[PDB]
């Protein structure tokens, strides 16, 4: 019977942080988390070094060793961290479909747009931060319009090399 | 399938021993060694016991 | 009980404007009509203004707005427009399938060919126009060799970024 | 009863020479084999001249003539030859999934690599050979650490045009 | 679901209803106001009314 965090909203949201939205296809890949911490839902993830394990530190990305895909909502994961994937869990990576994740830019983002990741932090963008410091997935594509620090879906493919942009 | 049933193979049957087989081996080395990706730490080098 | 259009043909054609040939994985995606006129069967689509439509006028694509998919031939529209989609309408654009499609080039095209994209006009060739009027699908290839204005069969990927070409 | 070639392994195998690793996507194509002497299991192959054909020859290949795949072990093959595919027979070249293949370079291969082939031969590798007589398939990668002369499975993805390397 | 078997939730049951609901939430949205992507004018912004 609990009403605490009650907004009284006009109608239903639109998705959770890392919901997928059906589609046939679905490259969806079974790694082991290795951060000493769990790591969140919609989040990218970098090629760990147990040979199937992945990790949520992708500030050393690069063309020749690009990201590895994109964690997804799983909703059965050890009630101890509370969204997240713990340590030593099987991580369902999905590099082909479409993905609701969150926005981090100031303008907001439209229909087709680039996406840039800003290798800092690991937050998705509009355009390249401009210090070295930002990569291009090359194939990707934004699907809704939405403000800063909202819920957008992507569709995403990550065979494609990324670009380095300066 | 079709050519192997045609033979007497029985090819779905054929696929269900050896999975059998190389799930004992997997249950095996769980025992008694560690994966480093659970940390299911073994019996031969378990970090808890004196040596 | 109508003869007209007879031509007593040899045998069985190949196929169609716009149909598509069986295989396992298909993006097939749902966009909205956004052209006064219909949108036909086997035809390329750019990004709509609605965030969600489709326009048929693919002049002015580039490698940073890239071409949406490809149309498909469906069949159940609306019989005012003779093999269109109408205005308004749900479009089932193809974008990872083998699709048939129309070739316009001199020589014609054989199994393994680059695919060109004439922008004034959005018809599908073997080699570039050569005034800076034309992209290259990178993702993309023939399976047929045909003559010109025949039908011939094309296996497509529209992740793969564009190339421009002067 | 025959126990020629024993070695009394410690545990069992992990794939053969051309074995899938399931997963939900696979463009598994059929060709017909063209070279006088069948095709391996795991292996590259071109495109042919029958218009659906394909060669085990790979010497000529380049980035507007792009290999077709790989092929992938049958088990039903005529048993006339080995481990082949007999010349007029269907080929079943696969173009998306995970596929175990054999591994050719000095200091071997780690989890995540760039795809490397050999022209002249048609190996794959790590690294560029160095003479224009290499290329590098732009989508593909690897999933297994393994020596030099070992089995290693690969994640290929043969719509993105590859690149020339001299 | 094999798993919230475990502590009787029936998930697949609750999606359906769930399910229905926001059905009948969209069609209210289309017959009282407007999309813009199929140009369906609702009842309380139509522009060919007096105002």
């Amino acid at each position: 019977m609990a009403p605490y965090n009650e907004t009284y909203a006009s109608d239903y949201a639109f998705a959770y942080e890392g919901m997928v939205s059906d589609i046939a296809p679905a490259d969806i890949i079974s790694r082991t988390v290795e951060t000493s911490a769990g790591i969140g839902f919609g989040k990218i993830v970098a090629q760990g070094t147990s040979d199937r394990g992945c990790k949520a530190d992708v500030s050393a990305v690069s063309p020749t060793a690009p990201p590895l895909g994109i964690t997804v909502r799983s909703q059965a994961t050890e009630n101890l961290t509370l969204d997240k994937y713990p340590r030593y869990d099987g991580a369902a990576i999905m590099r082909k479909g479409v993905i609701w994740v969150l926005v981090t830019d100031a303008g907001g983002v439209v229909a087709g747009d680039p996406v840039w990741l800003k290798k800092s932090d690991g937050t998705f963008s509009n355009a390249d931060v401009g210090s070295s410091g930002g990569l291009r997935l090359a194939g990707c594509r934004w699907d809704t319009s939405a403000a800063n620090g909202a819920l957008a879906r992507m569709r995403v493919d990550f065979d494609v090399p990324p670009v380095a942009g300066a | 399938v079709n050519q192997a049933i045609m033979l007497g193979m029985n090819l779905p049957g054929e696929k269900a021993n050896l999975a059998r087989l190389v799930y004992e081996r997997m249950v095996d080395r769980v025992a008694f060694t560690g994966d480093a990706e659970k940390d299911f730490k073994g019996l031969f080098n378990n970090g808890a016991v004196t040596a």
